C-alpha cells in the first residue's frame, strides 16, 4: 500500500493501522492507549491525523491514526495545525488532573506521558480549578499504586486481563473518576503482573522493589543480558547503579519475549545484591579464613591440585557454557560431573535428543502464539516456563483472531476481534499432578500421577498413528477424553506439544515425542516445546559428562582428593548428608560461586565468583539458542578490594597456573573459540554475539546514557581522584557512555533503549524494523541445531498404572514461581511472595492418617526427619503427597521420589 | 601533627612528585623555636608570587592586584617574571596537558622555599574540562598548599588564600640553614576549613531573596 | 516570514554565477539554517569555485572559516551528498554584504582535499587544525603538522570515535620519562621551519616568547630568531590553552553547554554566550521579544566595556605605564557591581538562556547602571590625556606593526584592526542581530592603516559608542517578559515550574535529557569584543550538538602576527601583541 | 442546539432543523422563557453530560468538567478572561469524530448555540482578571505583556 504523509509518499503495510505504519517509518504521532501487542481502541484520541480522501482535498477531517487502516491512496497530514492543536488539547486535557508529582515519581524520566507532553509541545497551564484525587492500593511487594497520575488509557486492564488473562485488575466507577486496580487491597495474582509497570504509560504502577533504592534512567549503567531464573531465556536489560543491580528492564527480543517479561525474571534479582556474597578469595587454614588476592590464590589452588593425584570437576547448569568449558578443560573430560543427578541428567538429555534429532521443529517463544492446539504434558508451564504459558495463552487467542479475520475485520482492532470470538478459543489440553493456572482455558485438564500422564500420552499417540504402541487398561471416560484429545490433534493446521523436565519422569517426554511423531507421520506442522530447569540446563546436557552421584562416589571411594565445584550448591541435585561426607572425605574442597552456599563450611579454598551482572557468558536456552549475556559493571570500580571475577577467568587462569606455573586472566573471546573448537556441538555460540572488537563507525557500545551524572562525585567521598573508567576487554560495550547507541547502529545487542523525544520503554518503536515484529538488524541469539531429516523411533516403554501401597508415598512435584529456583529465591523480596511450605495430602489419605488441614506431619527422607503442615488437596490422586520442589529443605530431585513413615507429629 | 616531606629528585622513583611523605609529630629550644618563629613569620609577610597564569583565573589573581583590592596591602605585590625570585606559584588557571611540563619545569626552577596554591576548579581538579587534553587537576603532578575553589575564584577569594599560606607558612619548620641540622620541611597538618565553618555555617537560616539588587 | 525558517537562497545571485560558470549539476545547494548559501562542490572544483569566487565583480575576498566535520553518524542527511567527513569553507564578500558556504564530501579511505593557502593564506592555520583534529590531509600544505596537540599524540580528537573525556583514559602520570619526552617534543627545531642557525657573520639567537613571559597573553609560545634585536622570522606556537570545547559541544546538551561557551573568550562573557544562544534559537525556532533583546544587548556592551578596559590599560602597561590599569581594573569593578547585582556573577555569568535569560533585571539595577554612566567618561578622559596622547606611547605605537587593507582581508582580520584599515564593517550594522538595529551608535574607522596606535584609539571610540547604547539602554527598557513563550524555551519560567504540571514536566525533560532541537544546521555571526565571533551548530536531531564549530578572530590575528612583524625590533612585537586584543582561550577553543 | 423566536417557523423535519444549525433529535422540543438565565441553564445541562461520560475518552471523560467548572464560575461571576474561548475551544474539539461516540458532540451543541446566540449573558459573569498562579517570594515572574 501506498500512503502519503504531509505530501511525502510511502509503501507500507495496508493490513497495519495507520498508527503503526507510521511509527514504523520513523515519523512521530503521540499516543498513548495503543500498543503494538494489544492491539487498537481508540480511547485516548491521542493520535490524531488529518485525512483527506484526495490529493485535491483541504478540508479534511481528524482521525484516530490507530483506528484507520492503512490502505492505498491515503492522504494524511501529521503537522496540520488543526491536528497539532488537537493533539495539545488532548494533553491539557489530561494535565487538567495530573498530580504536581514528577520530582517524587519513579516514572520521572521513563514517562511517555511526560515525553508525550513535551512532544505536543503543551508548556503553558491555563486550567485553574480543583484536580481530581484517588486512594491508593496495596498492591503486593512488586507492583507500587499511585492512581493520581492515571490517565485513563486503559492499557493496563487490557494487558492485564485481555492479553495476560489475568482476573484481579480492573476499572471501576464511570466519568472522570474511573479507578484501574484490585477490587480491594491485596496482591496482584497474575505471574505477569510486573509487565504493568512499562505497560503503563504513567508512574500509577511503579517497580516497588527499584523504588526502595531508586534512581532515575539517565544515571543507570546498563547491559543486555539474559535472565538466569528459567531456561526460557527472555532477553533483559539490568540497570545498576553505585555497583548494586537497581532494577531489571524487558529487553526487547522479537524472537523470544518481544515486551514481556514473568515476574520471577522482573523481580527475582535480588540476590545480587546479597551482602553475604563473596568478593574475595577465602582459603580456609584450621578454623581461620584468610582472604587472599587472585594470585596468589591461583598460585595456592595450582599448587595443592598439582599435589593432587586425581582432581574431579562438578559444574552446573546455572554456569554459563564458556565456565563449565573452563571446568572441563581443567580437570579433563573424564574427571569432568554436571552437578544435576543420574535421573535429571537422563531426562535432560532424552529431551535434548527429542529436539535436536526427533525430525520436529522447535518453536521460539513468540513463534509459540501462531500455534492452533496445545498439549501440555506433565510440565508446569506457569511456574517453570511462564512466559511459555503466556505465550500459549496468546495461541489459545488465535481462534477469535482467525474468526475475526473471516469477517473482514483487521487485525488491529482487538475489540472487534474480541467480541466476535467471545468464548471460543483453540484447544488446550493440560495434564498434571495437580491443577495448573492453564486451567481456566483449558480445554481439558487431566490430574494423574507422571505415570498415568505418560500413559496418556502414549494413548494419544497410539490413537493418533496405529504404528504407536498401545497401552492398555484405558477406562471408557478416560478413552472418551482421548478421542476428544485426538479429534483436537488431528484436526489442528499447527499443533504444538510441550513437555520438559520438571515433571520427573522419562515416561512423559517420551510420550510427548511419540505424539509429536505420530501427528508429524500424518502430514501435520507439529511443533515440540522442552522445558528445562535452569538458565543453561540445556548447554550443560550438550557439553555432558558424568552425573552427580558418579563424583559423590568417585570422592567416597577415595579415588578423587580434589574437587572443583562450580556454580552449585550440590544440595538440590543430591542428598546433603552424601555431599557433606563426601566432600569432609575429600581434601581439597574448592568452590567457585558468587553466592554463599552452604557447601562452603567445609571448602577449602573459595574462589569468589562474578554473577550474572558482573560477568559475560553464553547460555542455551529451552529451544537451543545461544545467546550471550554481557557484564553490567565492573564490582572493583568502588571498592577496590572486590576480586569477583568470571568464573571461566578463575579456571582458565587456575589450569595456566597447574600446568605452565603462570598466571593467565585470558579474554572471552579466546574461550569461545576454545569452546568451538574442542565441542562441535556448540560450534554455534560464536555467533550468539559479535567479539570485542566490533565497532560501531569505529567506537565502541555504550553502557550507560549520554546523560549519565555524578561522574566526578560518584566516587569522591572514596578518593578525590577519579580513576579510569573500567576497561572492558572481553566484549564491544564500554563502560561509560562515550559509545553508540544509536537506534539505526547496525547491531543486535541493545543495552537499553532511548531516543530523542522517546524516553520511556515507547523508546523501543525505533529499534525495530517495522514496530512490534523483528529488531531491525535481527535478534541476538543463535539457534545451535537444525530440525533433522529423521525423526526418532516409537518409545515402546509404556509403563504401568500408578498404584497405590501403603506405607509409601510417591511425591508428586509442586512447582512454585515464587521459590522453586534457587538464585531468585535467596531474594529478599520473594520472602514474603513465597508460600508457607507445606504438604498437600488427598482427602482419603488424610483422612486415613487422621490428619486435618494445618496439623504438621513429620516423614523421614535419606536420614532427614523434616515435619510439614498439612494442606488438603482434592485434585492430587490418592497415594501421593505434594512437595514444594527447590524450597529450604525440599531438593527438586525428590520429584518422583518415595516417602516412608508419613506419621502426625 | 605534621607532615614531613623529603625530596629525591635523583632517586628511584619516577612518577611526579619526586618526593616522599610522612606524618610525623612536631619536631619543635627557647631560642631555635623564637629564631624559627622570626623566619616563619618574615616568609608570611613577604610572598611574592610569580607572574604566571594559564586562563581567567589569572586575570581574577591581577584583579586582586590593582587598586580596587591592593593585595599590596599584605605584602604580596611584588610579582616577578622570574622563577628565581618568586616564592609562590599560582597555578591559576587550566593545567593543560600541553602546559603540564613547562609547569613541572617552571617549578623546578624555583627556589627554596617555594609554596603552591592552586586556583580555581580547572587547577584543582580540571573542573569542568573533563577532556582529552586537560589534566585532571595540577595536584597530580605538583604538590599543592591551598586549594581555591570557584571559577573563577573572585579576587578576595584568592586574597582568603594568601591568608590561609600565611597561616599554614608561620606554623611549619623549615631548615634554618643548609649546612647543619634537619633539611626535611615539616607542615602543620591543619583542620580543615570545612570542619572549622561549619558551625557558622549550618547555622544559616535566612537570605536575601534574589529579587533585589 | 521569521528569520529562522529554512531557506536554501537559491535567490542569490553567487548561485545564479555559479550555475552560469560551472554548470547546474556542479554543486549541490542544501537548505539549512544558517541565513548563508550552502553549496556542496566537487572536490575537483574546489580551486576552480575558489578562484571564480575571488575574482567576482563584487568579490569574496575573506576567508571567514575552514574545518572539518565527521559526518559517519549524522543519521539525517537527507538531499547531501555521501559522505564520511566533510570540509567547509566559509567565504565573506564584504561589499556584497554576503557570504556562502563551500563543502567537500570526503571518503573514509581518500581524506584529502586540495590547499587553499594560494587563494586565501589564512588558510594554512585552518587546515593544519583540521588535519590535528580530525585527520584530514591538505595536499600542497608547506608545513601540514599538528598545532593544537603536542606531536607525540595519537589519533585525531573531533572524530566520532575519538573518547572525549579525559577519565577514559589513564589519568596523568608525569614520570621522568615522559617529562623528558614531551619537553623534547615542545623544544623548537628551527630546520622543520626553514630556518638557518645564522649567517656566515653572525648567529641568530632562538628565543621562546612565552608560554611564561609576561607579554605573551596566557599559554603561548612565539619563537623568535633574532639577529641582535631583530626579528628576522617568528613562528607562534599555539595550542597550549586547548581546552577541547567543540569536542564538549558534542558532549553537553543545549542547555548545560552555555557556561563553556562563556569560556571561549574569557574576557567577553555575555557577548561569547549571545552567538551561541542565538544560533540555538534558530535551531528551536523561538524569536525572543523585545526586552530580551534589549537585556543582552545591555549585557552584551558592558562586558564590551570591561574587556575594552583591560585591553587599553594592558596595552598602556605593555607600552611601559603601569599606572591606568590600577584605575581601569576599577571600572571594571563598577561593571562587576552592575553585572554581579544582575547575573550573579563577575567573569562567566552563564546567563543567557535558550529563548531568554535566566531571571528577571533586580529591582535597583537602573541605580547601578546610572552609577557607572556617571563614573566611566572622566575616567577614559583622564585616562586618554595622562597616557593615550603621552607622545612617548605614540611613539611606541605610532607607525608599529602596520597593515592595510588588503593584509587584513587575506589574513582573516576583523574587529578593530580590520575597521583601522578603513573598511567599515561591523556584525551590529552589517548584519543586525538581537536587536541592535534599534539603538544609535557610531562604528569608528580608521584612515586607512592599521596600527597598534590606531587600533587602541578605535577601541577607546568603540568604549564611548558602548556608553552611549548603554544609556540607550538605561532610558529605554521596555516592559515585558524576560523568557520567550516557545515550548522550547529552556528552562521555562521558574514559578509556573514550581506550580504548574505540564510546565513542570517540560522543565523536568529539559534540565535532565535535554531539550529535543530537530535536525537542522544554523549560524550566528557576532561583532564580539576583539572581532567576529561566529557559532555554527549542526544538530542530528538529539538533545546534544552534533557538531558545535566556534570561529574566534583572535586565531586569525595571531596567524596574522608573522607576516606583520617581520624585520622589527622586539619592542615592536611586544607593542604588537599588546594591541591586537586576544586571550588564548580565543585563540585555541 | 438552541434556536432563537425567528426559528420556530421551521417544519420539524430533519433537514429544515439541520439547516438552521441544530438536530431535530427525538422532536420533543423544550421553551425556554425569559426568566431564565442561559449560563445557568447550560451549567446545568453539561453537568449533566459531563456526570453521565462513561470514561472511556479523554475529550469527553476530561473537558466536559473543565466546561462545568468554567461554568460554575460565570454563574458565581467569577469568570476571568478566556474563558469563553476555551468554551469555544471545548465545543470545537469534542465535534463529530474528535470523541469516540457522539454523547459529547451532543453535550457541546447547546454550549456551542447559547454561546452564537446569547453570548451577552456569558459575558456578564467574566468579573475578575485571569490568574493561575500565586506569587512565590524570591523569584520574578515571566510578565507576559
Ligand atoms: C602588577 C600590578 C597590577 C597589574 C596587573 C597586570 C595587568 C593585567 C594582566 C594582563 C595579562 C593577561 C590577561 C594574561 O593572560 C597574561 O598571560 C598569563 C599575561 O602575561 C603574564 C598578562 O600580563
Ligand atoms: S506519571 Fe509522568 S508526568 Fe505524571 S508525575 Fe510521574 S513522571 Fe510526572
Ligand atoms: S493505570 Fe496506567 S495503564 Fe492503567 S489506564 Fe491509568 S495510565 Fe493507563
Ligand atoms: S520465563 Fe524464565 S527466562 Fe523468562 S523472565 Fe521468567 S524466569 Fe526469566
Ligand atoms: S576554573 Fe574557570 S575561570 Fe578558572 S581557568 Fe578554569 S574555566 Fe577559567
Ligand atoms: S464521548 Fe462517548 S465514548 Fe467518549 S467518554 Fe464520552 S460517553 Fe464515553
Ligand atoms: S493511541 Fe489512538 S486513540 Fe489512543
Ligand atoms: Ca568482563
Amino acid at each position: 500500500a501506498t500512503i502519503h504523509v504531509d505530501g511525502k509518499e510511502y509503501e507500507v503495510n495496508g493490513a497495519d493501522n495507520l498508527l503503526e505504519a507510521c511509527l514504523s517509518l520513523g515519523l512521530d504521532i503521540p499516543y498513548f492507549c495503543w500498543h503494538p501487542a494489544l492491539g487498537s481502541v481508540g480511547a485516548c484520541r491521542q493520535c490524531a491525523v488529518k485525512q483527506y480522501q484526495n490529493a485535491e482535498d483541504t478540508r479534511g477531517r481528524l482521525v484516530m491514526s490507530c483506528m484507520t487502516p492503512a490502505s492505498d491512496g491515503t492522504f494524511i497530514s501529521i503537522d496540520d495545525e488543526e491536528a497539532k492543536q488537537f493533539r495539545e488539547s488532548v494533553v491539557e486535557w489530561l494535565m487538567t488532573n495530573h498530580p504536581h508529582d514528577c520530582p517524587v515519581c519513579e516514572e520521572g524520566g521513563n514517562c511517555h506521558l511526560q515525553d508525550m507532553t513535551v512532544m505536543t509541545g503543551h508548556s503553558f497551564r491555563r486550567y485553574r480549578f480543583t484536580k481530581r484525587t484517588h486512594r491508593n492500593q496495596d498492591l503486593g511487594p512488586f507492583i507500587s499504586h499511585e492512581m493520581n497520575r492515571c490517565i485513563a488509557c486503559y492499557r493496563c486492564v487490557r494487558y492485564y486481563k485481555d492479553y495476560a488473562d489475568g482476573t484481579d485488575l480492573g476499572v471501576y466507577g464511570a466519568h472522570d473518576n474511573v479507578y484501574f486496580g484490585r477490587p480491594e487491597d491485596g496482591t496482584l495474582e497474575s505471574e505477569f503482573s510486573g509487565n504493568l509497570v512499562e505497560i503503563c504509560p504513567t508512574g500509577v504502577f511503579t517497580d516497588k522493589t527499584h523504588s526502595e533504592r531508586y534512581n532515575r534512567k539517565w544515571d543507570m549503567q546498563f547491559a543486555p543480558s539474559i535472565c538466569q531464573q528459567c531456561s526460557i531465556g527472555c532477553n533483559i536489560s539490568p540497570g545498576e547503579r553505585y555497583g548494586e543491580l537497581r532494577r531489571i528492564e524487558n529487553r526487547y527480543n522479537g524472537t523470544v519475549n518481544h515486551y514481556f517479561l514473568c515476574d520471577r525474571g522482573r523481580f527475582g534479582y535480588g540476590y545480587v545484591n546479597l551482602k553475604d556474597r563473596p568478593r574475595q578469595p577465602v582459603q580456609r587454614r584450621g578454623d581461620d579464613f584468610i582472604t587472599l588476592n587472585a594470585e596468589q590464590a591461583m598460585q595456592g589452588a595450582a599448587d595443592i591440585l598439582r599435589q593432587s593425584k586425581k582432581v574431579i570437576g562438578i559444574g552446573s547448569p546455572r554456569a554459563s557454557v564458556e565456565s563449565n568449558f573452563a571446568l572441563r578443560e581443567l580437570v579433563g573430560e573424564e574427571n569432568f560431573y554436571t552437578g544435576i543427578a543420574h535421573g535429571e541428567q537422563e531426562r535432560l538429555q532424552l529431551a535434548l535428543k527429542v529436539l535436536r534429532e526427533g525430525g520436529i521443529y522447535t518453536p521460539a517463544l513468540r513463534e509459540i502464539e501462531s500455534y492452533d492446539a496445545v498439549l501440555v504434558l506433565g510440565e508446569d508451564v506457569t511456574q517453570t516456563g511462564a512466559r511459555v504459558a503466556l505465550a500459549v495463552r496468546q495461541a489459545v487467542k488465535g481462534k477469535a483472531r482467525e474468526m475475526a479475520a473471516a469477517q473482514k475485520v483487521a487485525d488491529w482492532q482487538i475489540a472487534a476481534i474480541l467480541n466476535i470470538g467471545q468464548r471460543a478459543k483453540h484447544p488446550l489440553f493440560v495434564t498434571n499432578v495437580d491443577d495448573t493456572r492453564l486451567d481456566d482455558i483449558a480445554a481439558w485438564t487431566y490430574r494423574a500421577p507422571v505415570e498415568d500422564q505418560a500413559r496418556l500420552g502414549f494413548a494419544i499417540a497410539h490413537a493418533l498413528d496405529n504404528s504407536a504402541p498401545a497401552v492398555d487398561g484405558i477406562e471408557p471416560e478416560l478413552q472418551s477424553k482421548i478421542d476428544v484429545i485426538v479429534q483436537a490433534l488431528a484436526g489442528a493446521k499447527k499443533p504444538l506439544i510441550i513437555s520438559g523436565t520438571n515433571a520427573g519422569s522419562l515416561e512423559v517426554i517420551q510420550a510427548a515425542a511419540n505424539v509429536a511423531k505420530a501427528l508429524k507421520g500424518r502430514g501435520a506442522d507439529v511443533g515440540i516445546t522442552m522445558i528445562a530447569r535452569s538458565v543453561n540446563s540445556m548447554g550443560l546436557g550438550i557439553m555432558g559428562g558424568g552425573s552427580l552421584e558418579e563424583a559423590l562416589t568417585e570422592l567416597e571411594t577415595g579415588r578423587a582428593d580434589a574437587v572443583v565445584v562450580l556454580e552449585n550448591d550440590l544440595h538440590r541435585h543430591a542428598s546433603a548428608i552424601r555431599v557433606n561426607a563426601a566432600l569432609a572425605k575429600a581434601p581439597l574442597v574448592m568452590v567457585v560461586d558468587h553466592q554463599r552456599t552452604a557447601i562452603m563450611e567445609n571448602a577449602h579454598l573459595v574462589l569468589s565468583a562474578a554473577s550474572f551482572a558482573e560477568s559475560d557468558g553464553t547460555v542455551i536456552n529451552n529451544e537451543g539458542r545461544a545467546q550471550r549475556f554481557f557484564q553490567v559493571y565492573d564490582p572493583a570500580y568502588y571498592d577496590s578490594k572486590t576480586v569477583m571475577l568470571e568464573s571461566w577467568r578463575w579456571l582458565h587462569s587456575l589450569h595456566s597456573t597447574l600446568l605452565s606455573r603462570e598466571v593467565d586472566w585470558t579474554q572471552l573471546d579466546h574461550v569461545i573459540d576454545a569452546v568451538v573448537a574442542k565441542i562441535p556441538e556448540l560450534a554455534g555460540i560464536k555467533d550468539a554475539a559479535p567479539d570485542a572488537t566490533f565497532r560501531i563507525r569505529g567506537q565502541k557500545l555504550a553502557r550507560e546514557p549520554h546523560r549519565y551524572s555524578g561522574r566526578t562525585a560518584m566516587r569522591a567521598n572514596i578518593s578525590v581522584h577519579e580513576p579510569r573508567q573500567p576497561q572492558d576487554i572481553d566484549t564491544m560495550f564500554t563502560f561509560s557512555m562515550e559509545g553508540n547507541n544509536q537506534p539505526t547502529a547496525h547491531r543486535s545487542q541493545v543495552p537499553f533503549a532511548w531516543a530523542p523525544g522517546w524516553n520511556s520503554p515507547q523508546a523501543w518503536n525505533k529499534f525495530q524494523d517495522e514496530v512490534g515484529g523483528k529488531l531491525r538488524f535481527g535478534d541476538p541469539g543463535v539457534r545451535l541445531f537444525e530440525t533433522s531429516e529423521n525423526g526418532l523411533d516409537y518409545f515402546t516403554s509404556v509403563p504401568a498404572r500408578f498404584q497405590p501401597q501403603d506405607g509409601k508415598w510417591r511425591i508428586a512435584p509442586y512447582y512454585h514461581l515464587f521459590g522453586s529456583d534457587e538464585l531468585s529465591q535467596r531474594a529478599p523480596v520473594f520472602q514474603s511472595r513465597m508460600p508457607q511450605p507445606y504438604i498437600k495430602l488427598n482427602p482419603a489419605d488424610a483422612a486415613k492418617l487422621g490428619v486435618n488441614a494445618g496439623t504438621r506431619v513429620s516423614f523421614s527422607y535419606d536420614g532427614n526427619t523434616v515435619t510439614l503442615p498439612v494442606e488438603i488437596a482434592e485434585g492430587l490422586t490418592a497415594g501421593q503427597v505434594g512437595l514444594p520442589m527447590g524450597m529450604s529443605g525440599i531438593a527438586p530431585v525428590l520429584a518422583g521420589a518415595h516417602l516412608e513413615d508419613l506419621k502426625e507429629a | 601533627d605534621y607532615t614531613l616531606t623529603r625530596i629525591d629528585p635523583n632517586g628511584e622513583n619516577d612518577r611526579y612528585p619526586l618526593q616522599k611523605q610522612e606524618i610525623v609529630t612536631d619536631p619543635l629550644n627557647v631560642f631555635m623555636g623564637k629564631l624559627n618563629d622570626m623566619v616563619n613569620w618574615g616568609r608570611k609577610n613577604s610572598i611574592w608570587p610569580y607572574n604566571f597564569g594559564l586562563s581567567c583565573c589569572y586575570v581574577e589573581m591581577v584583579t586582586s592586584f590593582t587598586a580596587v583590592h591592593d593585595v599590596a596591602r599584605f605584602g604580596a605585590e611584588v610579582l616577578r617574571a622570574s622563577p628565581r625570585q618568586a616564592d609562590l606559584m599560582v597555578v591559576a588557571g587550566t593545567c593543560f596537558t600541553k602546559m603540564a611540563p613547562v609547569i613541572q619545569r617552571l617549578y623546578d626552577q624555583m627556589l627554596e622555599p617555594k609554596w603552591v596554591i592552586s586556583m580555581g576548579a580547572c587547577a584543582n581538579s580540571g573542573g569542568m574540562y573533563d577532556i582529552y587534553s586537560v589534566v585532571q587537576g595540577v595536584d597530580k603532578f605538583i604538590p599543592v598548599d591551598v586549594y581555591i575553589p570557584g571559577c573563577p575564584p573572585r579576587p578576595e577569594a584568592y586574597m582568603q588564600a594568601l591568608m590561609l599560606l600565611q597561616e599554614s607558612i608561620g606554623k611549619e619548620r623549615r631548615p634554618l640553614s643548609w649546612v647543619v641540622g634537619d633539611q626535611g620541611v615539616y607542615r602543620a597538618n591543619m583542620q580543615s576549613e570545612r570542619e572549622r565553618k561549619r558551625g557558622e555555617r549550618i547555622a544559616v537560616t535566612n537570605l536575601r531573596t534574589p529579587d533585589e539588587i | 516570514e521569521p528569520a529562522w525558517q529554512t531557506r536554501d537562497h537559491l535567490d542569490d545571485p553567487v548561485i545564479g554565477e555559479l550555475r552560469n560558470r560551472f554548470g547546474p549539476d556542479a554543486f549541490t545547494v542544501q537548505a539549512t539554517r544558517t541565513g548563508v548559501p550552502v553549496v556542496w562542490i566537487k572536490r575537483e572544483q574546489l580551486l576552480e569555485v575558489g578562484d571564480f569566487l575571488k575574482k567576482l565583480p563584487k568579490p569574496y575576498v575573506m576567508l571567514f572559516d575552514l574545518h572539518g566535520m565527521d559526518e559517519r553518524l549524522r543519521t539525517h542527511r537527507e538531499g547531501l551528498p555521501a559522505a564520511d567527513f566533510s570540509v567547509f569553507y566559509h567565504l565573506i564578500s564584504i561589499d556584497r554584504n554576503r557570504d556562502i558556504m563551500l563543502k567537500v564530501a570526503l571518503a573514509e579511505n581518500d581524506l584529502h582535499v586540495p590547499t587553499f593557502t594560494k587563494l586565501f593564506p589564512n588558510a594554512n592555520w585552518y587546515e593544519r587544525e583540521t588535519w590535528d583534529l580530525f585527520g584530514i590531509t591538505f595536499d600542497g600544505h608547506p608545513n601540514l603538522r599538528r598545532i593544537m596537540m603536542p606531536q607525540t599524540w595519537k589519533g585525531h580528537p573531533l572524530r566520532k570515535d575519538y573518547p572525549a573525556r579525559a577519565t577514559e583514559f589513564s589519568p596523568f602520570e608525569l614520570t621522568k620519562a615522559k617529562q623528558d619526552l614531551e619537553m623534547e617534543a615542545l623544544t623548537f627545531k628551527p630546520e622543520e621551519w626553514g630556518m638557518k642557525r645564522g649567517t656566515e657573520n653572525e648567529d641568530f639567537m632562538f628565543l621562546n616568547l612565552g608560554p611564561n613571559h609576561p607579554s605573551a597573553h596566557g599559554a603561548f609560545r612565539i619563537v623568535l630568531q633574532l639577529d641582535g634585536e631583530e626579528i628576522v622570522d617568528c613562528v607562534p606556537d599555539i595550542g597550549y590553552h586547548h581546552r577541547g570545547a567543540e569536542k564538549m559541544g558534542e558532549r553537553q546538551s543545549w542547555h548545560s553547554y552555555i557556561p563553556y561557551t562563556d569560556r571561549i573568550e574569557y574576557l567577553g562573557g555575555c557577548v561569547n554566550e549571545m552567538p551561541y544562544v542565538l544560533a540555538v534559537e534558530k535551531l528551536a525556532g523561538i524569536t525572543v521579544p523585545d526586552r530580551v533583546n534589549v537585556i543582552r544587548v545591555m549585557l552584551s556592551e558592558l562586558f564590551r566595556i570591561n574587556s575594552h578596559l583591560l585591553y587599553i590599560s594592558t596595552f598602556i602597561q605593555d607600552v611601559g605605564a603601569m599606572t591606568p590599569v590600577f584605575f581601569a581594573f576599577t571600572d571594571r569593578q563598577k561593571i562587576y557591581d552592575l553585572v554581579e547585582a544582575i547575573t550573579g556573577f563577575r567573569m562567566h555569568p552563564a546567563w543567557f538562556r535558550i529563548g531568554g535569560v535566566a531571571h528577571d533585571l533586580p529591582r535597583g539595577w537602573d541605580r547601578l547602571l546610572r552609577e557607572f554612566l556617571d563614573w566611566m567618561p572622566k575616567r577614559l578622559a583622564s585616562y586618554e590625556k595622562a597616557a593615550l596622547q603621552n607622545t612617548i606611547l605614540k611613539g611606541r605605537s605610532q607607525g608599529v606593526a602596520a597593515y592595510g587593507a588588503k593584509e587584513a582581508l587575506e589574513w582573516g582580520t576583523t574587529g578593530a584592526g580590520l575597521r583601522a584599515t578603513g573598511i567599515d564593517f561591523d556584525v551590529r550594522k552589517a548584519r543586525p542581530y538581537s536587536g541592535y538595529e534599534n539603538f544609535d551608535f557610531e562604528i569608528p574607522v580608521g584612515g586607512g592603516v592599521s596600527d597598534c596606535y590606531t587600533r587602541v584609539m578605535l577601541k577607546v571610540e568603540e568604549l564611548r559608542q558602548s556608553l552611549r547604547i548603554l544609556e540607550q539602554c538605561l532610558n529605554n527598557m521596555p516592559e515585558g517578559p524576560f523568557k520567550a513563550d516557545h515550548p522550547l524555551t529552556t528552562p521555562p519560567p521558574k514559578e509556573r515550574t514550581l506550580q504548574h504540571i505540564e510546565t513542570l514536566i517540560t522543565h523536568f525533560l529539559q534540565v535532565s535529557w535535554g531539550p529535543v532541537m530537530p535536525a537542522n544546521e544554523s549560524f550566528q555571526m557576532i561583532e564580539a569584543t576583539k572581532g567576529i565571533n561566529s557559532y555554527y551548530l549542526t544538530s542530528d536531531g538529539s538533545t546534544m550538538s552534533y557538531r558545535t564549530r566556534v570561529r574566534t578572530p583572535s586565531f586569525a590575528h595571531l596567524q596574522q602576527i608573522p607576516a606583520a612583524i617581520r624585520g622589527s625590533l622586539v619592542s615592536d612585537l611586544i607593542v604588537y601583541l599588546g594591541s591586537i586584543d586576544f586571550v588564548m582561550s580565543d585563540v585555541d577553543r | 442546539d438552541f434556536l432563537t423566536e425567528a426559528h420556530l417557523d421551521l417544519p420539524m423535519e430533519f433537514e429544515s432543523i439541520g439547516k438552521a444549525g441544530s438536530r431535530l433529535g427525538t422532536a420533543l422540543a423544550m421553551a425556554v422563557d425569559h426568566e431564565i438565565n442561559m449560563v445557568s441553564l447550560v451549567r446545568n445541562l453539561e453537568e449533566f453530560f459531563a456526570r453521565e461520560s462513561c470514561g472511556w475518552c479523554t475529550p469527553c471523560r476530561d473537558g466536559l468538567p473543565w466546561s462545568v467548572k468554567i461554568l460554575r464560575a460565570l454563574e458565581r461571576g467569577e469568570g476571568q478572561p478566556g474563558d469563553i474561548e476555551t468554551l469555544e475551544q471545548l465545543c470545537r474539539f469534542l465535534g463529530p469524530g474528535k470523541t469516540f461516540c457522539a454523547h459529547a458532540p451532543g453535550a457541546v451543541e447547546p454550549l456551542q448555540s447559547a454561546i452564537k446566540y446569547f453570548r451577552e449573558e456569558f459575558e456578564a459573569g467574566i468579573k475578575q482578571p485571569f490568574s493561575n498562579t500565586h506569587l512565590i517570594n524570591g523569584i520574578q515572574p515571566n510578565l507576559l505583556k
